[PDB]
This record gives structure tokens, sequence and C-alpha cells, in this order.
């Protein structure tokens, strides 16, 4: 494993080389799973069910994560999804690409809002 | 216009369920039309969210720690659009387990790879709903008979596996379809052919058999009543309609609780008949849910 965990830390960069994907001007991840839902939900991030409110739209948390549509190992401990089985609220101005905006993001442990999206914990 | 735009789709007419039609061609008025969708909807988000709000007109058994399986729920986008909706559907904690023939990216709590066929369970479950469609029933080269492949698999899945007062909901098309399915409806306290208002131009419906009785209720024939199910197709054209997507306020499945209980078959009276078909009643134990894929080793 050290060698070869040594090799994938390298090499699998997953986060970066999107990033690098998207400024090549590569077309961005499809087929993320919108929801049908009321629009008037909590906002937070990554739920058990839709929790889009005005400003988002909500996701099956699978489809719109890059480690299991690419089908490559998580770097979360245990391989453990945090996308998957859930939902993932993204603002409408990024809903076009919601892969590239879970990478690029990280939730509050707090509030559970996105940070810079939602969580106000800094006032 | 008409009055069923606003519903999630149609049901199946009871006097067109007691006609004896033979079977003839389906010709939809409206056939290949695509619906209008909300703004990034897919279609099968669309579909799967309005057989989810017909089910929630039934009397469908909701117990805690409820077992749902999804059978065809793959793609050719490598994502499972129905399993994501039925996931957002079900109260929180149900156990949603889904399968398909090609390998898929789900939010189900586990996924099975290959045939239906390869799909093993000792559990019993509460609700099975199937997407399933062999891509060669469009190579219609023949008359239009009752087809096998996985649908003799879902035949015994339900008369195996299927808790009595669970539920089901199994797609069919003019020509993905089989008799032995049909006759099965009649094992349930009610049952009907639900057409989603988005897929209003397609021949496809969900058979739906609502509450197990795990005995015959009433005799159907499944080549009668397929030829009726075109019959109400061909003289009932149904406009299109996305309309009861924007309401999504009830989406949700009414948690109801409803009791399990393990009961022998010589238990099985019209007293617990009676509950099974109100939705009151699920009948299996309630062990830990074991599932398993066949894995054909070859050189
Ligand atoms: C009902 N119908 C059937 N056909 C003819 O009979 C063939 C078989 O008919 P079918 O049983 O497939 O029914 P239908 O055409 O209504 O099905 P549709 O294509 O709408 O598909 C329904 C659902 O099946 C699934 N499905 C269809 N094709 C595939 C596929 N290749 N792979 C996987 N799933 C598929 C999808 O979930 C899809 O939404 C058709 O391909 C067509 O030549 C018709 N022709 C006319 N002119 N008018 C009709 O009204 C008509
Ligand atoms: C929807 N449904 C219908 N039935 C049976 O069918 C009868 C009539 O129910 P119906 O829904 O067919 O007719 P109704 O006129 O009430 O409504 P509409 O057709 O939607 O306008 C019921 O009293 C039951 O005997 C049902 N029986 C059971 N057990 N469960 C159901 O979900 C169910
Ligand atoms: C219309 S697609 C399902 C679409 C899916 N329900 C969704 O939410 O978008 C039909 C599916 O049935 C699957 N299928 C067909 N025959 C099968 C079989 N014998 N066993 C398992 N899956 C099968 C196909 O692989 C295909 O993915
Ligand atoms: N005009 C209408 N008729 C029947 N059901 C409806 N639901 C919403 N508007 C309706
Ligand atoms: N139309 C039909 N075709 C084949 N077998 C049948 N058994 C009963 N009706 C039938
Ligand atoms: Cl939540
Ligand atoms: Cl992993
Ligand atoms: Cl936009
Ligand atoms: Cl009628
Ligand atoms: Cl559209
Ligand atoms: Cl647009
Ligand atoms: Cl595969
Ligand atoms: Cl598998
Ligand atoms: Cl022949
Ligand atoms: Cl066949
Ligand atoms: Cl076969
Ligand atoms: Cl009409
Ligand atoms: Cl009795
Ligand atoms: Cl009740
Ligand atoms: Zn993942
Ligand atoms: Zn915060």
């Amino acid at each position: 494993n050290s060698t070869v965990l040594s090799f994938c830390a390298f090499a699998v960069d997953a986060a970066k080389a999107y990033k690098d994907y998207l400024a090549s001007g590569g077309q961005p991840i499809t087929n993320c799973v919108k929801m049908l839902c009321t629009h008037t939900g909590t906002g937070q991030a990554i739920t058990v069910t839709p929790e889009a409110n005005m400003d988002q739209e909500s996701f099956g948390g699978a489809s719109c994560c890059l480690y299991c549509r690419c089908h490559i190992d998580h770097p979360n401990p245990k391989g453990f999804c945090d996308l998957k089985g859930k939902y993932v609220q993204i603002p409408t101005t990024c809903a076009n690409d919601p892969v590239g905006f879970t990478l690029k993001n990280t939730v509050c442990t707090v509030c559970g809002m996105w940070k810079g999206y939602g969580c106000s914990c800094d006032q | 216009a008409s009055s069923q735009a606003w519903q999630p789709g149609v049901a199946m007419p009871n006097l067109y369920k007691m006609q004896r039609m033979l079977l003839e061609k389906c010709d939809l008025q409206n056939y290949g039309d695509s619906a209008t969708l909300p703004k990034g909807i897919m279609m099968n988000v669309a579909k799967y969210t309005q057989l989810c709000q017909y089910l929630n007109t039934l009397t469908l058994a909701v117990p805690y720690n409820m077992r749902v399986i999804h059978f065809g729920a793959g793609s050719d986008k490598g994502v499972a659009p129905g399993t994501a909706v039925l996931r957002q559907w079900l109260p929180t904690g149900t156990l949603l387990v889904d399968s398909d023939l090609n390998d898929f990216v789900s939010d189900a709590d586990s996924t099975l790879i290959g045939d239906c066929a390869t799909v093993h369970t000792a559990n019993k479950w509460d609700l099975i709903i199937s997407d399933m469609y062999d891509p060669k029933t469009k190579n219609v080269t023949k008359e239009n008979d009752s087809k096998e492949g996985f649908f003799t698999y879902i035949c015994g899945f339900i008369q195996q596996k299927l808790a009595l007062g669970g539920s089901v909901a199994i797609k069919i098309t003019e020509h993905s379809w089989n008799a032995d399915l049909y006759k099965l409806m009649g094992h349930f306290a009610w049952w009907t052919a639900f057409v989603t208002n988005v897929n209003a131009s397609s021949s496809e419906a969900f058979l739906i058999g609502c509450n197990y009785l795990g005995k015959p209720r009433e005799q159907i024939d499944g080549y009668v009543m397929h030829a009726n199910y075109i019959f109400w197709r061909n003289t009932n054209p149904i406009q299109l309609s996305s309309y009861s997507l924007f309401d999504m306020s009830k989406f949700p499945l009414k948690l109801r609780g409803t009791a399990v209980m393990s009961l022998k078959e010589g238990q099985i009276n019209d007293m617990i008949l009676s509950l099974l078909s109100k939705g009151r009643l699920i009948i299996r134990e309630n062990n830990r849910v074991v599932i398993s894929s066949d894995v054909l080793v070859n050189n």
C-alpha cells in the first residue's frame, strides 16, 4: 500500500484534475439527476431529502460525486461517500456543473450550509 | 384542457377491464410526441415522480423499516434517476435495493449488477418496482405474444418474495408484456394499468398490484386483459401533461407505521385479508435483509 498510495496521491488528484479539465475548456460532467421539489427547503448542502431553497436546485447525490461517476476510490476514510444516498443542494447559478461545485466547495460542520453559499456563522 | 391533465396520469377504467377484446395493433394519435418538462428535469425523473404521485392515492402498506427493491434501475446515462425519486418519496430509513443488467451509479442502499435472474434473497419485500425492458422488444417480426425473459423472474419473485399486503409497479408496453403477470394482478386486493401523463404518447404503463393476498381474489386471463389494455389506449387519447410535477408539497409517502406480523398460511382468515386489503398489515419476518448476485465462474 505504501508505494501504491504514494503513487495515487501524486497522480490521482481528481479534484485538481477536473479543475484543470474545466480550465482547458472541458465540457462539465452531465446527467447529474436534478429532483423535482418545492424549493422551500432548509437550503443545507447535503440532506436526506431534497432541501433546495428558492436559490438552489436539488440533485441525487451519487450522480454529483466525481468518485462515483468516474468509478475511482473515495479519499474519505474507508472510501465512505458523503453524497451517495443523499441529496445535494447546488446554487442555481452553478447548477450547470454540480460535480465541479461539490469538489471546489466544502460544507460548514455547524450550520450544514455551503461555505460561501449560505453559511453565515462568521457574523 | 382535459381534467385528467392535472392528474399525475390515467388509470385503466374498470369497464375496459371487463371487456373481452382480441389483441389489436396499438395506434396512438400522438405517438412519439415528447412532453414539455420543467427546465433541466430528466424524463425518467418526471415519469417516476408521476408514478409515485399516483401510488400516494392507493392503500399502500408503509411499515417501519420498509423494504423496497427496484429492478431495471440503470440507464444509458450510467445513473439511476428512478432510484433517486424512489429514495426521495420513501420514508427515511427505508431499505432501498436496486438492480440492472448494466453497471450504474445509484443512491440505493445496495446495488446488484447482472441479469435479474442472478439476484437472490430469502427475505420478503414490501414494494417491488420494475422498469425492465428488453431492447430486442423493438424487433417486432412476429405476432405480439406474451413475453418471458425477465417477466418469468418477476412473476416468481412476486409469488415467493412479496410480503402479503405488499404492492408492485411493473412497467409494460404494447410488446413488452406477460400474460402470467396480468393473471397475478388478480392475487391483489386491487390492480390497474397506470399511464404517466408525461409519457401519454407511449404504450408504456405500470401494472400496479395493490396489497398482495397470496391467493386469487379474481380470475384474470392475461391475453384478454392486455388486449383490453391496448383497446383502452387506442380509443382514449391522453394529452401529454407535466402539470402535476409543479406541486411537490404532498409528495413524500405518508409513514403509516403499518403493523408487521408473522402468520402461518393457515392463519390467513377473512379478518386478516380485510387488514391486508386496506394497507394496514404486512405479513413477513423482520430478520436482517440479505441479498446476493450469482457469479458464473468460467475460464
Ligand atoms: C405503441 N406503438 C408501438 N409502435 C411500434 O411497435 C414497436 C414496439 O412497441 P413497444 O412495445 O416498444 O411500445 P412503444 O413504442 O409505445 O414504447 P416506447 O418506445 O414509447 O418505449 C417505452 C419505454 O420503454 C423503454 N424503452 C424503449 N426502448 C428501449 C430501449 N431500446 N432500451 C431500453 N428501454 C427502452 C423506456 O423506458 C421507454 O420510455 C415500436 O418501436 C413501434 O415500431 C407504434 N407504431 C406506431 N406507428 N404507433 C404506435 O402507437 C405504436
Ligand atoms: C384506488 N383503489 C380502488 N379500490 C377499489 O375500488 C373502489 C372504488 O375506488 P376507485 O378509485 O376505483 O373509484 P372512485 O370513484 O372512488 O374514484 P376515481 O375512480 O378515482 O374517480 C374502492 O372502494 C375499492 O374497492 C381500491 N382497493 C384497494 N384495496 N386499494 C386501493 O388503493 C383501491
Ligand atoms: C428504460 S431502462 C431503465 C431506466 C431507469 N429505470 C431510469 O430510472 O432511468 C430499462 C433497463 O432494464 C434493464 N434490463 C433489461 N432486461 C433486464 C434483465 N433481464 N435483467 C436486468 N436488467 C434488465 C436494462 O439494462 C435497462 O437499463
Ligand atoms: N381545473 C381543475 N380541474 C380539476 N383538477 C384540478 N386541479 C387543479 N386545477 C384543476
Ligand atoms: N391468444 C392466445 N395466444 C396464446 N396462448 C393463449 N392462451 C390463451 N389465449 C392465448
Ligand atoms: Cl437532512
Ligand atoms: Cl471507495
Ligand atoms: Cl441557467
Ligand atoms: Cl369504467
Ligand atoms: Cl422538455
Ligand atoms: Cl434554457
Ligand atoms: Cl456493465
Ligand atoms: Cl453487483
Ligand atoms: Cl413463429
Ligand atoms: Cl420471450
Ligand atoms: Cl427467456
Ligand atoms: Cl384528448
Ligand atoms: Cl374466516
Ligand atoms: Cl387507514
Ligand atoms: Zn461518491
Ligand atoms: Zn456555518
